[PDB]
């Protein structure tokens, strides 16, 4: 699966995630009471002077002073005698007039004369109803001052909390992904040193270093689109709710319903998105590499004048891609914007249906308070669904990143290693009785027998494929032989540990592996434990070519070029310079410089003498003249050594060496 | 905007479409102001004593005319635009395509093909999404925003929406700083991953020496430090990215605040009422977005600008390199001739190629050879139209090659590029590029003329599968063969062979030199190659050194002097076979 793994990994800094959560949850909680404080700002202050009113005394602060008496509200009123002389101050129209006594419902009102009737089903009493100038009202307005500013600090301080708290919530998940995500690499990375090298051989270093970077950025992605896009928006769905519910009960059960809508809403345009998207990415590749062979290959495209074919299918792909993106175009239009806008009307209605059927029932209306409330909480609620249904469509291709990842890490076979030699071996190593096969049947190696005493340059000759790089991969351990056994020195090589066994000997394959910094970072392969390397490189013979190259003294950092900044010589040179300086008693020699259209043989051969002294090299070299003076010629007849020998005792019994040598030498 | 200056073409292509979209976009907008003001009126008509079931019926019928209204011309002004963006894609597509069939090898010198592939899949995309969004966003930031602005003041209040409306300028301010500074943060954490990147491909293609010298710990090392750079960078990047929904919300909390406190102290005045503090309050929830249409449009313009800028110096400013005039009518190419070609090559200062007085009459088999980089690839680069003529003459019969069509010119000559440049198709249909109306026998025929028959028989016969994607069984003999199979189904006066065969076998090289020479001696034919049996019986062979001729004599005559005496050489190598 994919949620158990990334879940695991997650479970790992849970400390951060706990932290983010809770930071969320107090930002969300004062955000959501914000509108809380506007509600009881409107009611209770706004509309606080349709409450009832009632007659007092110059007694009491707040108590309204209107003509020549003062009445104070039911709210702001201590209780001396509650009695039965009520004041009220209606509204009809835009106009205010004020009751002097009224007990009796309230319905539709309207005025011709002080009688301010009321209506409602059917018509009760009239009451002298008496206009209130604009300062009176005020006046009747004047109490609620102080307690409007104590709303308006609170829901400043609550804002200014609610803004550290975002902040610091928002960087906590971050910290998270970024943490997880860099264990994640670290652990690839690990197993990558830990891989067989059959898994390297099959699998091109593109697709490998892909696995270890962007499917982990993959997976960062996904981890940032779940924190900051699924739970923050399911807590701030949780508490708008929460807070609708505690406003008014019926009417939040419009919402409960809503939610539905969002998935069956976000079912539908996954479904469709997907294919859209598929095909857009799959066709824009098409004209990517169309015109990538294109460029890549125009002088025989103009030579056989196919200028008017290629263009054709280059069109048909332009063309489907654009149909494909106008119905993608089509169906983001209709489900995503002008349907979050038609949502929005249809709430706006349903708040208006509501509240005019609460308003009809005898005058008995709902708050506008919970309205504005419901109307800040809807408008809150709205924004992040075209955000939730697009990542909710875009999660797969992290899905089959993280496959991808987790299949490398799942892995069984690997290789279990990690302890250096003890002591130096001197440079023996034999081929008993070998025999390998890369999968299964097809043998390159057949009854391998050899023993590469201390005498040094046994040299394996060859072409078009025999089992030569083979015998080089047995040796190092990179491929086992499944077959026979194989020593340096008394032991075998199957009974010790490989970093051990790489430890003793030396290897400079036909490319010299460059890498990225200095030269002396190349020489020590920044091992950061020997300590001199030019000093010794000063026996190798690479005196020269560093002085020509600016004042290298290990500081060049001339290998940003990936190695096109030296010759092919000189990287030879350093590989053997590298080489040696390991001093590793066997050097195992690939084909090294002499791969293909090559003359200047002396200049590697003065350090390849360098090199041969104190060791055993296995030189696989197929320029036979630079091996005559080896010790042991082999000579592999697809899998057989067919001879053995010095090159003289070959030369006489005339099988194949003495025929390819003429060959070579004669042809120069 | 210069961008949009600069799309004049486009637009006036397609002005009922982007009239049409301008037009619905407006229309919208000010539709849209109808349901907060609507909704105010029904507070205000319900909290006065006057409300019936009639004006409610009246309110969800004007309602959801105007939502079904709205939905509908969002549908098609989106449309119109959107698919019009679209279109742009598709013509910058069509146009940079045709182009680059149009050009010559020297543009592709002149400019790299990481350049190319760059404007035909990202600035193709800025204009785009320029002629579309940052159109939208120029409505959203020019009309929506004033809109708003006035209806604010005039239908509800002037104070009220001045006092609302201050955090908005500042929370646009340090919107587009944020952009910025997290921006450049950001390309420093990708440059980190790039780095991060080069060295995991590093130590994964060198895994063999990394494993042979026990170095497999220290590469951990190496990489958990750069992991660990890359993760400081992304932090850096979060520490100013966690600023844009902290200051949006600050901002605009304290809009909501002062339109709401603000209202409250005129409601208390009698200069507002509930109705018009709540269509407020809708109204600046809606205003909200086109101080991020600004920053966004001020972006895209800019990005568009550079983007359609470097499209047009790939589309104008390159012209073709060669190009043909006044076509004499030659309906055939009669002795080739070279009086004096002293072509300099582009990008090298040496001269490169001298005078070079040779001839070649109809079905004289010509072949050329000398030193590595002797400048015998030149002859056939200046036979084929490829490079400026240059100095000199190549006339055809005395009609300069100049004055030929390039189409018929193309027509005559056969080539095959010594460097193996097939395409990921079926081999079939590689085969057929000399001639697109081959009836599927003359294909057998070439490819027993260039001897392919037998080595394409073991090639499973899956449409003779496919050869640039992944060979089933290829090999440079092979690639040769095939590009010389299309060469012959050409059907070419000219044939040129540039290192005609340097991969098959002596024996199969010499008999498909004899088929070629058997079938095609009455037309003219080229060969350069460093085996000197392939020009074994032509009648001219010209051995060039440096950059000029030696000896214009036949084989025997070569053969009779020693200055360059090779095929002395390779006479031992024919002894070593
Ligand atoms: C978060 C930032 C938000 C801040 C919101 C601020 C709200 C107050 C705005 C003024 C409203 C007003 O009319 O106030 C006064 C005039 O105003 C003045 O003459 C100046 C203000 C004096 C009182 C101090 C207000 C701020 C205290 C708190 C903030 C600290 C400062 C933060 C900066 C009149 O009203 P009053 O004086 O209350 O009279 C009471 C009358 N009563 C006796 C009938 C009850
Ligand atoms: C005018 C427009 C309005 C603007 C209002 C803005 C409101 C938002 C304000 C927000 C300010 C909040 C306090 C400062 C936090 C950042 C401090 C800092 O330098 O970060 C460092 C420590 O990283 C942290 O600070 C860790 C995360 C915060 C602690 C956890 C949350 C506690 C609350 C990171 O440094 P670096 O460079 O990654 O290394
Ligand atoms: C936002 C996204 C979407 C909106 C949700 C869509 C759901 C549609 C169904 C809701 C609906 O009609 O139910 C009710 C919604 O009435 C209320 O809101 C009042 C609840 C009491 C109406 O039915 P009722 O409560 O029977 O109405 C009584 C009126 N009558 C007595 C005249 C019949
Ligand atoms: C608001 C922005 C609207 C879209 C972008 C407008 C500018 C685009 C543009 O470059 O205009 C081009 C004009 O071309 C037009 O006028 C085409 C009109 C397209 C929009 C549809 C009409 C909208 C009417 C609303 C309902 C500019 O073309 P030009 O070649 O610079 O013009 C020649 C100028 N000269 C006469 C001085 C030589
Ligand atoms: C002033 C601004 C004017 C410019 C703005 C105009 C925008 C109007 C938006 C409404 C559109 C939807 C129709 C609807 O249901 O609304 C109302 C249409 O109300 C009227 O159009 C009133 C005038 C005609 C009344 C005719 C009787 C009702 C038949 C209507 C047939 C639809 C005709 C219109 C649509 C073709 C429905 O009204 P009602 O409440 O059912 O009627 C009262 C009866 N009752 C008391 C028993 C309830
Ligand atoms: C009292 C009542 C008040 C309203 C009165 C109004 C009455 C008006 C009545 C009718 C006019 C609108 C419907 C037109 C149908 C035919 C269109 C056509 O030719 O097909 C077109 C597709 O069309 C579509 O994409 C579907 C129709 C688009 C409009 C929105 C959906 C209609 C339902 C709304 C109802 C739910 C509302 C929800 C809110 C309540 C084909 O052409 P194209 O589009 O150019 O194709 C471009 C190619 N591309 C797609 C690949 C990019
Ligand atoms: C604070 C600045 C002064 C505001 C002010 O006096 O507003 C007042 C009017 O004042 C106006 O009419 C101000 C608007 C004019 C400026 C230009 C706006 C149009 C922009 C586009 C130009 C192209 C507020 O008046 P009101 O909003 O009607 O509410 C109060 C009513 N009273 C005035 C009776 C008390
Ligand atoms: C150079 C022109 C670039 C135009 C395209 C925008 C762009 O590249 O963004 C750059 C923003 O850098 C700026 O644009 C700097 C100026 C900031 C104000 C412009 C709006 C920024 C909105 C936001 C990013 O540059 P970088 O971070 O170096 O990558
Ligand atoms: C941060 C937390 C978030 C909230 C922060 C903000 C909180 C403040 C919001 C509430 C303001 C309430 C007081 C307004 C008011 O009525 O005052 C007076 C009007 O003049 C003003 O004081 C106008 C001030 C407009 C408010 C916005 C200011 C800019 C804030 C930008 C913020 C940038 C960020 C009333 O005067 P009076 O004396 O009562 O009587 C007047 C009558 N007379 C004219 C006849 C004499
Ligand atoms: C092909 C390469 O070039 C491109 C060309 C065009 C587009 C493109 N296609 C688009 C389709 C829709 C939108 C878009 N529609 C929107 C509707 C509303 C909003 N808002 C308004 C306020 N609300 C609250 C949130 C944001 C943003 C919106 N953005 C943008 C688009 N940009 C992309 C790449
Ligand atoms: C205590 C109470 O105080 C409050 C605090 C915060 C908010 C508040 N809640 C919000 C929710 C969403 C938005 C918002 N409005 C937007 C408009 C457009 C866009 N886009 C889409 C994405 N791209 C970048 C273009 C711009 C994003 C948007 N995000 C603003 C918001 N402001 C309200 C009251
Ligand atoms: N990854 C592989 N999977 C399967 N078989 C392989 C693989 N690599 C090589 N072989 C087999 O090995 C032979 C190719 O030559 P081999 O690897 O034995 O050495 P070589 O190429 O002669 O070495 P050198 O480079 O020194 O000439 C063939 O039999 C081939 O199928
Ligand atoms: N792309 C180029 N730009 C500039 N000069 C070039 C280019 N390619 C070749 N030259 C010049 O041409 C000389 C050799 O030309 P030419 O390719 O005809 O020789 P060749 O090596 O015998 O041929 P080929 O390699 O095609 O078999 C080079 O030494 C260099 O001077
Ligand atoms: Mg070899």
């Amino acid at each position: 699966k994919i949620g158990k793994t990334l879940w695991r990994y997650a479970l790992l800094y849970r400390k951060l995630l706990i932290t983010a959560v809770l930071l969320l949850t107090v930002a969300v909680g004062a955000e959501l009471t914000g509108p809380f404080i506007g509600k009881k700002m409107i009611d209770d202050h706004i509309l606080g002077i349709e409450k009832t009113w009632y007659e007092a005394a110059e007694k009491d602060k707040n108590a309204v002073q209107f003509h020549g008496v003062s009445y104070v509200r039911e709210d702001r009123l201590q209780e001396p005698v509650s009695k039965a002389k009520e004041a009220h101050i209606y509204q009809v129209g835009m106009a205010f007039y004020f009751v002097d006594q009224a007990v009796s419902f309230d319905g539709n009102r309207t005025v011709s004369d002080g009688k301010l009737t009321i209506t409602n089903g059917d018509k009760s009493r009239a009451y002298a109803a008496e206009k209130l100038t604009k300062q009176e009202l005020f006046q009747f307005y004047q109490p609620e001052i102080k307690g409007m500013v104590l709303l308006i600090c609170l829901y400043g301080g609550l804002l200014v909390f609610s803004v550290f708290f975002q902040y610091g919530q928002h960087y906590l998940l971050q910290m998270s992904a970024n943490r997880i995500i860099q264990k994640m690499r670290q652990d690839v990375f690990s197993h990558i040193q830990k891989m067989p090298i059959r898994y390297f051989d099959n699998l091109p270093a593109g697709k490998v270093v892909a696995r270890i970077t962007n499917d982990t950025e993959a997976i960062r992605d996904l981890y940032v689109t779940v924190l900051s896009t699924f739970v923050t928006s399911g807590i701030y769905m949780f508490g708008i709710f929460t807070a609708l519910f505690l406003l008014d009960v019926k009417l939040a059960f419009v919402c409960l319903a809503i939610v539905p809508i969002i998935w069956l809403w976000s079912v539908i345009y996954r479904r469709y998105a997907s294919y859209y998207n598929q095909k857009i990415r799959s066709i824009n590749s098409d004209i990517n590499a169309k015109m990538n062979e294109s460029i890549q290959g125009m002088t025989i495209i103009q030579a056989f004048r196919h200028q008017k074919e290629t263009m054709r299918e280059f069109e048909e792909l332009n063309e489907s891609h654009f149909y494909f993106q106008n119905r993608m175009l089509n169906l983001n239009s209709l489900m995503s914007h002008n349907l979050v806008n038609v949502i929005r009307n249809l709430a706006f209605v349903c708040l208006i249906w509501h509240f005019g059927g609460a308003s009809l029932n005898a005058a008995g209306i709902v708050s506008i308070g919970v309205l504005y409330a419901f109307v800040d909480y809807l408008n809150r609620l709205f924004q992040p669904i075209t955000g939730i249904v697009n990542q909710f469509s875009k999660l797969e291709l992290a899905r089959v990143s993280a496959g991808r990842v987790f299949e490398l890490l799942e892995e069984k076979n690997t290789e279990e290693a990690g302890e250096p030699a003890k002591e130096r071996a001197l440079g023996r190593v034999e081929f008993r009785d070998v025999s390998f096969a890369y999968q299964e049947g097809e043998e390159v190696l057949k009854h391998i027998s050899f023993t590469a005493q201390k005498g040094e340059t046994v040299a394996l000759v060859g072409h078009t494929g025999s089992g030569k790089s083979s015998i080089l991969n047995l040796l190092f351990r990179f491929y086992d032989a499944q077959k026979g056994d194989v020593l340096i020195d008394g032991k075998s090589i199957y009974n010790m540990s490989r970093q051990e066994l790489r430890s003793h000997m030396g290897i400079v394959l036909q490319d010299p592996y460059l890498f990225s910094g200095t030269i002396g970072s190349n020489v020590s392969l920044d091992d950061e434990r020997m300590t001199e390397e030019e000093i010794k490189n000063a026996l190798r013979q690479v005196g020269a070519e560093p002085l020509l190259k600016k004042l290298p003294k290990g500081i060049n950092e001339p290998v940003i070029e990936k190695g096109s900044t030296l010759s092919s010589g000189e990287r030879q040179l350093i590989s053997f310079a590298r080489a040696l300086a390991f001093d590793p008693a066997i050097l195992i020699l690939d084909e090294a410089t002499a791969h293909i259209d090559t003359e200047t043989e002396a200049v590697i051969q003065k350090a390849l003498d360098v090199v041969k002294q104190g060791r055993t090299t296995f030189v696989i070299a197929h320029r036979l003249s630079t091996i005559r003076n080896a010790d042991q010629i082999l000579v592999l007849d697809k899998g057989e050594i067919v001879e053995r020998g010095n090159h003289e005792e070959l030369m006489a019994l005339e099988g194949q060496y003495y025929q390819m040598y003429e060959l070579q030498k004669g042809q120069k | 905007f210069s961008v949009l200056k600069k799309l004049g073409w486009f637009f006036k292509a397609y002005w009922l479409r982007y009239t049409i979209a301008i037009v619905l976009l407006l229309a919208v907008n000010v539709i849209e102001m109808f349901p907060p003001k609507l909704l105010g009126n029904a507070i205000d008509d319900m909290k006065a004593g006057a409300f019936t079931a009639e004006g409610l019926l009246f309110y969800i019928g004007i309602f959801f005319v105007l939502t079904a209204a709205v939905y509908i011309m969002s549908y098609f002004w989106m449309h119109q635009l959107f698919g019009g963006a679209n279109l742009m894609e598709k013509i910058l597509r069509t146009k940079l395509m045709g182009h680059l069939l149009t050009m010559s090898p020297p543009f592709y010198e002149k400019n790299r093909t990481g350049d190319l592939m760059a404007r035909g899949t990202n600035d193709l995309q800025a204009v785009s999404l320029t002629t579309g969004f940052g159109i939208l966003t120029l409505v959203d930031s020019t009309m929506f925003m004033m809109t708003i602005f006035l209806t604010m003041g005039f239908l509800i209040s002037w104070k009220l929406t001045f006092a609302a409306i201050i955090p908005l300028p500042v929370m646009a301010i340090a919107i587009s700083l944020y952009g910025s500074k997290i921006h450049e943060r950001f390309t420093e954490a990708q440059n980190a991953f790039g780095a991060l990147n080069d060295r995991v491909l590093e130590s994964v293609s060198g895994v063999r020496v990394i494993r042979a010298y026990v170095q497999e710990t220290n590469d951990v090392r190496r990489f958990n430090e750069m992991t660990a750079d890359v993760y400081q960078k992304n932090m850096k990047v979060a520490f100013i990215d966690s600023l844009f929904e902290p200051t949006v919300k600050l901002l605009v909390g304290a809009s909501y605040l002062i339109g709401l406190g603000y209202g409250a102290f005129l409601v208390f005045r009698n200069e507002l009422t509930l109705g018009e503090l709540v269509s407020f309050n809708v109204y600046l929830g809606m205003m909200i977005w086109p101080m991020f249409a600004i920053g966004e449009l001020i972006n895209v313009m800019q990005r568009g600008n550079a983007s359609l800028d470097r499209v047009n110096e790939t589309l104008s400013y390159e012209t073709d390199v060669t190009d043909p005039k006044q076509p004499a009518d030659l309906k055939e190419p009669g002795d080739i001739v070279f009086s004096h070609v002293s072509f300099t090559y582009p990008s090298s200062t040496s001269d490169n190629l001298q005078d070079i007085s040779f001839t070649v009459r109809k079905g004289q088999t010509v072949g050329i050879a000398g030193k590595t980089g002797s400048g015998k690839t030149t002859i056939i680069k200046q036979l084929l139209r490829q490079y400026p003529p240059g100095e000199g003459s190549i006339t055809f019969s005395g009609v300069p090659i100049q004055q030929i069509p390039l189409d018929r010119l193309r027509g005559w000559i056969g080539y095959v590029p010594q460097d193996h440049l097939l395409f990921s198709r079926t081999v079939k249909e590689n085969i057929l590029y000399g001639k697109q109306d081959a009836t599927d026998k003359e294909v057998q025929q070439a490819i027993a003329e260039a001897h392919f028959e037998k080595d394409l028989h073991m090639l499973p016969s899956g449409l003779e599968t496919m050869v640039g994607e992944k060979g089933v069984a290829l090999s440079g003999g092979q690639k040769q063969r095939i590009s010389i199979a299309r060469a012959l189904m050409a059907n070419p006066e000219i044939l040129i062979l540039d290192d005609s065969l340097s991969a098959v076998d002596a024996k199969t090289e010499a008999a498909i030199i004899k088929n070629i020479r058997e079938n095609r001696k009455g037309k003219t034919t080229f060969i350069l190659t460093h085996r000197l049996s392939a020009v074994e019986h032509a009648d001219l062979i010209l051995v060039m050194d440096g950059g000029v001729i030696a000896e214009r004599g036949t084989h025997q005559e070569l053969l009779a002097n020693n200055g360059w005496y090779r095929e002395q050489y390779e006479r031992q190598q024919l002894f070593t076979a």
